[PDB]
């Protein structure tokens, strides 16, 4: 939504531009549009969507 | 100088001007194409007339 998509060797994480700040990839740091098969160079990875632990209880 | 690859660069100059990243990404052929192409004009603009 806002930062870039960045690895520290074998984990993915997400960054602001301007400060490196690595967060874990989720729902709300992200938006969705399309399918797969679009985007050149893109790669495959975990997106945690932080209500399934809520429900999970 | 902080490199940074140029679809991702064109990517943020998009997200600049009010127009979401998947908008590049999703038409990134056809946003070269159309680059390449006017390129091509300004060449053949400045080789027709002084
Ligand atoms: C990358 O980040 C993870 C976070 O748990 C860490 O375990 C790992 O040691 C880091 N470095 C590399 C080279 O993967
Ligand atoms: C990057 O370019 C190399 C060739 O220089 C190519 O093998 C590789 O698949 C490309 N990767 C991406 C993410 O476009
Ligand atoms: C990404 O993951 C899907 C499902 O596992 C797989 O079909 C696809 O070939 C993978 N792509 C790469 C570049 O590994």
């Amino acid at each position: 939504r806002e930062g870039v998509f960045v690895s520290n060797g074998t984990h993915w994480f997400v960054t602001q531009r301007n400060f490196y700040e690595p967060q874990i990839i989720t729902t709300d740091n992200t938006f969705v549009s399309g399918n797969c098969d679009v985007v050149i160079g893109i790669v495959n990875n975990t997106v945690y969507d932080p209500l399934q632990p809520e429900l999970d209880s | 100088a902080l490199q940074i690859p140029f679809a991702m660069q064109m990517a943020y100059r998009f997200n600049g001007i009010g127009v979401t990243q998947n908008v590049l990404y999703e038409n990134q052929k056809l946003i070269a194409n159309q680059f390449n192409s006017a390129i091509g004009k300004i060449q053949d603009s400045l080789s027709s007339t002084a």
